[PDB]
């Protein structure tokens, strides 16, 4: 599976580019894609959204009639046309794959993202504690805090967690209420009902520091958590 | 024609020597089966709305 | 005369076997379940219609989290659904539209479909790359196979129309054991809770108790007259029932090796297609040819209730493993479901 | 409902879309269900490891054919013939080479007996009340040298008739048109064809174009 | 007492239709459904004569009292309807023809004509077509004073023009896509539909089969009867009326009146024919 951005760079103030994702290796047709930015001075950010065959298109409010996401399925392309960009767009774009039915893991994965920079009610999520100081072999227990309640009708908790290493991609960790993604080691335990969401972690090792994010897909735009990164 | 039926007889032979319990207890474990957790069957009783998720 | 003399004695034995049958029982279950009180009628309505196949369908199989059932049908698909909101979860594409089977694993993962072309297809479900792809072709069956139950995530038990059983593995693709002992083509199948039993359905009426780990009968059961279709398992794991096609519902005995009680009416003619238990053992779902089901109260047998409404012949029928509701599959492209 | 939902039911109905669009095309899928005895000439009208249900396909006149062969299937007929509801005709492919060898494997009955009782098994059932049948006598270029050195009474002690090709032609129509219990309801398509002979697919067409013709008067309520 | 059973008629016949056109209606949005391609058509026609089954009241009680205390709006609007409704059973009657057409003598092609899709846009086309001559009715619809005697009537006039030739070649307009292109077509389908039928292989072979032939060519020619014999005396004698000054009568007029009603009784015929000459309505039943 490989989400390959392309283009982007330097702009100039008030023009435009095309940001496309060579989404091959996988089957492009049944994934709904996503468009998540990160400024390099704050967290993650989602800007835009596409589901499976141009069915259902969401925007982020910043970016909503400024910005033109298209796919081509038979070419495994997803674009993403901005016009006039503002130097609050100055963030590095990543591609994310999410299929939807009942026991699926949406925000699955991420791309390597190409940074773009330009010359000169939403329910949000709170993690005030950031750079905690860790030690190998030990448990942490970060917390993560929402404006409203997570649990729907049908009984669940819309809440993801992510592991932002650095310099590297962000992982899909743990994608609802206390369960574990693909490839996740079991270690990490989501748990939290309401409004008050927290991860644990029994023994970190040397690659589980990093920035962790929180999410949730309840209602758009999808608004990440802050900065909650780890230190020796 | 000769080896089949060798083979058949050999296992109703072997089927033959197995101790066999008494029905009546089959029928008296089989109603204790039936009854000890019969309260929790959705299908004797109807569920009320907080179980039961088709509607 | 050796063939005489070892056909006579086998015959001898025959009745050994028969006598000792006969001398075991003391009383029927008749006698001493009739003092209890009776199940009222079983007024259960549809709920959900799973409306999408556009071909016949004669597999239908629940999960072990009792929302998503798996149904095989002569349109090409296999379809998966979500029973809770009526939702298509998955539609697999089939090299073959001629398939009776179908069956979801205890694990989720993977998916059984197999048929008239005599080769099992088992699908990965939950797979890193996003889609259903079959994972071993399964070939070696010289009939065609009408039962392909898990035994777990690695073993799976297919039952073919050349009179044979089959374990099977998925890492090398080979037939781990191989069961001989029917005269007729195995119709139906069924596990057991603790998963070292299974009973098998034939055309020449012959139930048996074909154990796993080593692979032979433990006993014989012909007391029906037609061909056995469909078999069940009772939850406590020391009776099943079987669905042939002479109006005639029966329970046996897993230890006692006897015939327990029969479930006819003369209103009833035709055949049963699908049979089921509900988990507390007491009704017994049974899908007829009169286009519809019919649930069995097993300690009375007397009919509870019936579950019209389907318009063609049901062909299965199962139960959800939490005992929430059954869902009867029929050839009328329709999957009822019934609480 | 969730978001989560509302795309999970998206793809529901893109799920149901496939499932139409896919099933428009069984429309104009023509099937045949292709039986006969064995080698008895059903090799040589398909030519122009799954030992299973033989797969083929063939279209011409825009037209699907698919010819579903059980030959390789030795189980019960009885438990899986009830799956050819569907089907748009029966292909019955029985040789006229046959009268004078009984089986050349076992010693029963004959290979025309073989076929009446096949014939009269497929023609009573309660799944084929309504399915035509193209059924094909082959074979007919060998069968006019192997029936002057043997004559036809060898199998037949009611025949009494004239050694010759009309004569034994006619009464084989015969014997093969009268085991049907409804001609009001099915006629069989009896033909000849050999194995150098012209294309019988346009006998096949007319065939299955009659049965189209039935169908579309079934569906509107005119029959 | 000659107006006496005449009112009696007409009522009638405007219960029986009712009666007929829920019935039907309601058996087609219960059971059946939109599932065949000939189900939704017989659902248009029925959709289309339901407002044929509800005038009859209006003109009742215009036959009756021999005039309209209604207004200048309303009436003007059933005239509208009464146009749109009876063009669109017309022209659906022409396409089913068509398609039975498809469907007989042309196999390589009904499988990709008689689609529920397919049926579904040609018939919203033929709406939409005769939804022009639908608010043409609005346009060039009104009311005009008589000269005799001071009540009036609803019908069809020209604003402020001579325009002799253009009401010639509207009535002659109407009188060809009513009787000319769909009779013929009608006729030129069926009896080419007899004609193939009756030289194939089927349906001519032994006598159970040549009497379910002679069943369809009686059904067949018998719609097409109470179609063409009953609703011929209506246009002929329009056409007469319109083609010079034959428009002064007496008490012997009630013939447009006779020929009205046999317009009436037949349009609330031709669904309950269908339906009950249908077997598969008697499986549905
Ligand atoms: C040349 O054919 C015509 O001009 C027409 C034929 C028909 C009957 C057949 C369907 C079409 C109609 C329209 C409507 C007319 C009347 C006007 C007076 C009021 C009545 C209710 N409707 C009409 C005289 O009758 C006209």
């Amino acid at each position: 599976v490989q989400l390959v951005e392309s283009g982007g760079g330097l702009v100039q103030p008030g023009g435009s580019r095309k940001l496309s994702c060579s989404a091959s290796g996988f089957a492009f047709s049944s994934f709904g894609m996503h468009w998540v930015r990160q400024a390099p001075e704050k967290g993650l950010e989602w800007v835009a959204y596409i589901s499976s065959g141009s069915g259902t298109i969401y925007y982020a409010d910043t970016v909503k009639g400024r910005f033109t996401i298209s796919r081509d399925d038979p070419k495994n392309t997803l674009f993403l046309q901005m016009t006039s960009l503002r130097s609050e767009d100055t963030a590095m774009y990543y591609c994310v794959r999410s299929i939807y039915y009942y026991g699926s893991s949406p925000f699955d994965f991420w791309g390597q993202g190409t940074t773009l920079t330009v010359s000169s009610s939403d329910i949000v999520m709170t993690q005030a504690t950031s750079s905690v100081p860790v030690t190998p072999g030990e448990s942490v227990s970060i917390s993560c805090r929402s404006s409203k309640s997570l649990l729907h009708s049908n009984g669940n908790t819309y809440l993801y967690w992510f592991l932002q290493r650095p310099g590297q991609s962000p992982q899909l960790l743990i994608y609802r209420m206390s369960n574990l993604a693909s490839g996740v080691p079991d270690r990490f335990s989501g748990s939290g009902s309401g409004t008050a969401f927290t991860l644990t972690i029994s023994r970190l090792e040397a690659e589980d520091v990093g920035v962790y994010y929180c999410m949730q897909h309840l209602e758009y735009p999808l608004t990440f958590g802050a900065g909650t990164k780890l230190e020796l | 024609s000769i080896a089949q039926a060798r083979k058949l007889v050999e296992q109703l032979k072997m089927e033959a020597n197995i101790d066999r319990i008494k029905v009546s207890k089959a029928a008296a474990d089989l109603m204790a089966y039936c009854e000890a957790h019969a309260k929790e069957d959705p299908l004797l009783t109807p569920v009320p709305a907080s179980e039961n998720p088709f509607r | 005369s050796e063939l005489d003399q070892l056909r006579q004695e086998a015959e001898q034995l025959k009745n050994q076997i028969r006598d000792a049958r006969k001398a075991c029982a003391d009383a029927t279950l008749s006698q001493i379940t009739n003092n209890i009180d009776p199940v009222g009628r079983i007024q259960m309505r549809t709920r959900r219609t799973l409306r999408g196949h556009l071909a016949k369908i004669y597999a239908m199989h629940w999960g072990t989290d009792s929302r998503l059932l798996v149904s095989a049908s002569q349109d090409g698909k296999l379809i998966i659904w979500d029973s809770y909101t009526t939702n298509k979860v998955h539609a697999i594409p089939l090299r073959s539209s001629w398939v009776m089977t179908c069956a979801y694993a205890p694990s989720g993962n993977y998916v059984a479909c197999g048929g008239l072309d005599n080769i099992c297809s088992i699908y990965n479900l939950k797979t890193r790359e996003g889609n259903v792809r079959v994972s071993r072709e399964l070939a070696g069956h010289t009939g065609y196979l009408s039962c392909c139950r898990f035994l777990d995530d690695n073993q799976i038990v297919t039952s073919s129309g050349d009179t044979t059983c089959a374990l099977w593995d998925i890492e090398t693709g080979q037939q781990t054991t191989t069961f001989t002992g029917h005269t007729g083509d195995v119709m139906s199948l069924s596990l057991a809770p603790d998963t070292r039993l299974f009973v098998s359905g034939a055309c020449d009426a012959s139930a048996k108790l074909w154990d796993v780990r080593e692979g032979m009968c433990r006993q014989t059961f012909t007391g029906h007259e037609s061909d056995i279709n469909a078999i069940c398992f009772f939850p406590n794991g020391n009776a099943f029932a079987t669905g042939s096609d002479d109006a005639t519902c029966r329970l046996f005995d897993l230890r006692a090796d006897q015939e327990l009680m029969t479930y006819s009416h003369d209103n009833i003619i035709c055949g049963i297609t699908s049979v089921s238990f509900s988990k507390s053992g007491r009704l017994l779902l049974a899908g007829y040819d009169d286009f519809n089901c019919n649930v069995w109260d097993a300690l009375k047998a007397d009919r509870a209730g019936v579950l019209a409404g389907h318009d063609n012949r049901v062909s299965c029928l199962g139960v959800t493993d939490d005992g929430m509701a059954v869902a009867t599959g029929s050839w009328d492209s329709f999957l009822k479901i019934w609480n | 409902l969730s978001a989560e939902d509302k795309a999970a039911v998206e793809r529901s109905k893109m799920i149901d879309r496939n499932l139409r669009e896919d099933g428009e095309k069984a429309a104009r899928e023509v099937k045949l269900l292709l039986l006969g005895a064995g080698e008895s000439g059903k090799n040589t009208i398909v030519k122009q490891k799954t030992t299973g249900i033989v797969e083929t396909h063939f279209t011409f006149k825009d037209l699907h054919f698919k010819m579903f062969d059980v030959g390789a299937q030795r189980s019960e007929r009885k438990k899986w013939i009830h799956c050819f509801e569907g089907v748009t005709a029966i292909i019955f492919c029985v040789a006229l080479s046959d009268y004078d060898l009984v089986l050349a494997e076992d010693e029963e009955m004959n290979r025309m007996h073989a076929s009446m009782k096949l014939f009269d098994s497929i023609c009573n059932n309660k799944w084929f009340t309504d399915t035509s049948i193209i059924l094909f006598l082959n074979k007919k270029d060998l069968f006019e040298e192997k029936i002057k050195k043997s004559p036809l009474t060898i199998c037949y002690p009611e025949y009494a008739g004239s050694n010759t090709y009309e004569e034994a032609a006619a009464y084989i129509q015969c014997q093969f048109e009268d085991l049907n219990k409804r001609k009001d309801t099915k006629e069989i398509y009896t033909h000849f064809t050999c194995s150098t002979d012209t294309k019988n697919v346009q006998f096949v067409f007319d065939a299955v174009t009659d049965v189209i013709i039935k169908n579309n008067l079934k569906d509107c309520g005119l029959f | 007492a000659i107006p006496v059973i005449i009112t009696a008629v007409y009522s009638v016949v405007f219960v029986v239709g009712l009666v007929g056109n829920s019935l039907v209606m309601f058996v087609i949005i219960r059971y059946t459904k939109m599932k065949t391609a000939t189900n939704i058509y017989i659902f248009n026609l029925a959709l289309a004569d339901a407002l044929v089954t509800t005038t009859m009241p209006f003109q009742s009680t215009v036959y009756l009292m021999n005039s309209w205390p209604f207004g200048d709006v309303l009436c003007k609007i059933v005239i509208s309807i009464d146009y749109y409704n009876m063009f669109t059973s017309i022209f659906t009657l022409t396409m089913m023809s068509v398609d039975r057409y498809i469907a007989v003598c042309h196999p390589v092609k009904a499988l990709d004509f008689r689609t529920p899709l397919k049926a579904k846009i040609i018939n919203i086309c033929i709406w939409l077509l005769s939804s022009s001559v639908g608010i043409s009715a609005i346009v060039l619809g009104g009311t005009k004073v008589r000269e005799d005697v001071d009540v009036i009537e609803c019908s069809l006039q020209f604003p402020d023009d001579d325009y002799s030739w253009w009401d010639l070649f509207m009535k002659i307009c109407v009188f060809i896509f009513a009787f000319v292109i769909p009779v013929l077509i009608i006729i030129v389908c069926y009896t080419l539909m007899i004609l193939r039928l009756k030289s194939v292989r089927l349906l001519s072979g032994s006598r159970e089969k040549d009497r379910n032939l002679r069943r369809i060519t009686r059904l067949v020619l018998v719609v097409v009867a109470v179609f063409v014999v009953c609703w011929t005396p209506i246009h002929i004698f329009i056409l007469v009326e319109a083609l010079g000054s034959t428009s002064h009568s007496t008490a012997a007029l009630s013939s447009y009146y006779f020929c009205i009603a046999l317009g009436y009784t037949n349009s609330s015929l031709n669904p309950i024919l269908y339906a009950f000459l249908d077997e598969n309505f008697k499986r549905c039943f």
